[PDB]
């Protein structure tokens, strides 16, 4: 069990920013085009 | 022999390294350039 839903939890600005961060960081790591 | 020896020498100076460069007063953020990670946006 990991509970990625995080249902018994709440936040407005913290979760919005986290969604933004997730997308921006994930795309940046792909662009690095590491051969590793 | 009066001219007991005649020593020859070669001399060569070095070369000068030059490059072509652009400049312009009115323009874009990058003024001139010599003739895609984008990690630049992330801090903001």
């Amino acid at each position: 069990i990991k509970d990625p839903a995080r249902d018994p939890q709440y936040a407005e600005n913290e979760v919005d920013e986290m969604r933004i961060q997730k997308d921006l960081e994930l795309e940046q790591y792909k662009r690095s085009s590491s051969k590793s | 022999q009066c001219n007991e020896d005649n020593v020859e020498r070669d001399i060569q100076t070095e070369e000068i390294e030059t490059r072509e460069v652009w400049t312009q007063h009115p323009g874009e953020s990058t003024v001139v350039s010599g003739g895609t990670s984008d990690a630049v946006v992330m801090p903001k």
